[PDB]
């Protein structure tokens, strides 16, 4: 599909370039009202983020009007604002950092290799990065991962032509094993206990919420489901229509950081500043749940 | 181990 990149031509890039839907201002304010109460309401609360919440850094997606394989299909080369290296969190990206910190967020999926997550500052132990990382690489023989400042240099779980250099346990001899991408081609198998993570944590939540993903991809789009499943509601927050609208609970068409930025102002809680990469390997200990928020005028 | 697809 990307001939450089060595990955596979043979995917089904699923529906491409359906219309962007938008709520008209007075229904988007009344349901993020609506978002808030749940996310308050509710004890365990799933996040689950597609390509769609760093739309706003300059990074396409892949789907949307102008998404990289819906240009694909139509015969034209996609179009980047930005690199990977130089993309900034977004409102939603550091959203989501301070709702971890006061306990309004129990788990964090991903589909996104952009690597933003992990450059915003979010604990690594609360994500689970199911595409991979184009920032991540990691060694073949004992499964160590190294976290980079700059992208790796391949995709598809090929050698990026360096070593392990971990000291072993009994020795404390370099390892020296193959260190190789964690981008998943089509039809990789996900990472295993990054997947069991995250199906635990979404079959436990009582809340999954859907940012910027079509939910075309399995199964990454279809864990928000087993939320339902089990008695859970579901949000799902995106432009287009989504695979699984039908199941909603409750549907937002606007642009996903509006949406978090009105969130955040109902719960009374700042959206912080990004001062640069900082990667957090393990949540700090929980901020105190905020005041109790004020109801809708 | 689950694959990443369309699943159909
Ligand atoms: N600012 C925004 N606010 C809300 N929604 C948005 C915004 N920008 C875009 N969208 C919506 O965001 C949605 C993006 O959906 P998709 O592009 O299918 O990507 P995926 O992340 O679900 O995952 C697909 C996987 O498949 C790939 O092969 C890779 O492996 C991916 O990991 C669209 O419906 C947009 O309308
Ligand atoms: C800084 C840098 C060092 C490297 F060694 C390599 Br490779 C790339 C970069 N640049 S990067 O920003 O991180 C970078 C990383 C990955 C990709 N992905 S890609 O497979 O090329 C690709 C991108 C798009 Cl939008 C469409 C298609 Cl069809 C294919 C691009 C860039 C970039 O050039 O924008
Ligand atoms: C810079 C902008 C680049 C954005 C998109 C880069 C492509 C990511 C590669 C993911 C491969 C998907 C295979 C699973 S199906
Ligand atoms: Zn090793």
């Amino acid at each position: 599909v990307n001939y450089a990149a060595g990955l596979s031509p043979y995917a089904d890039k699923g529906k491409c370039g359906l219309p962007e839907i938008f709520d008209p201002p007075e229904e988007l304010e009344r349901k993020v009202w609506e978002l808030a109460r749940l996310v308050w309401q509710s004890s365990s609360v799933v996040f689950h983020t597609g390509a769609g919440i760093s739309t706003a850094s300059g990074i396409p997606d892949f789907r949307g009007p102008h998404g990289v394989w819906t240009m694909e299909e139509r015969g034209l080369a996609p179009k980047f604002d930005t690199t990977f290296e130089s993309a900034r969190p977004t409102q939603t990206h550091m959203a989501l950092v301070q709702l971890e910190r006061v306990g309004l967020l129990r788990f964090l999926v991903s589909q996104n290799v952009d690597g933003l997550h992990v450059r915003s500052g979010f604990p690594r132990d609360k994500l689970a990065e199911l595409h991979g990382n184009m920032f991540v690489e990691e060694c073949a023989k004992c499964k160590t991962q190294y976290v980079r400042d700059t992208v790796v240099g391949t995709m598809g779980l090929k050698a990026t032509g360096r070593l392990c250099t971990v000291a072993k346990a009994r020795g404390l001899r370099a390892c020296r094993g193959e260190l190789r991408d964690t981008i998943l081609d089509w039809e990789d198998s996900l990472p295993d206990r990054d997947l069991a993570l995250a199906d635990e944590a979404s079959r436990n939540a009582d809340l999954s919420i859907t940012l910027g993903t079509s939910l075309q991809i399995r199964p990454s789009g279809n864990l928000p489901l087993a939320t339902k499943r089990r008695g859970g509601r579901l949000v799902i927050v995106n432009l287009q229509p989504t695979k699984h609208d039908r199941h909603a609970d409750l549907r937002i068409h606007g642009y996903v950081d509006e949406v978090m930025t009105r969130l955040m102002k109902h719960l009374g809680l700042e959206i912080p500043a990004w001062d640069g990469p900082r990667v957090l390997e393990r949540a700090l200990p929980p901020l105190p749940r905020p005041p109790t928020p004020k109801l809708e005028p | 181990t689950a694959r990443k697809s369309t699943g159909g």
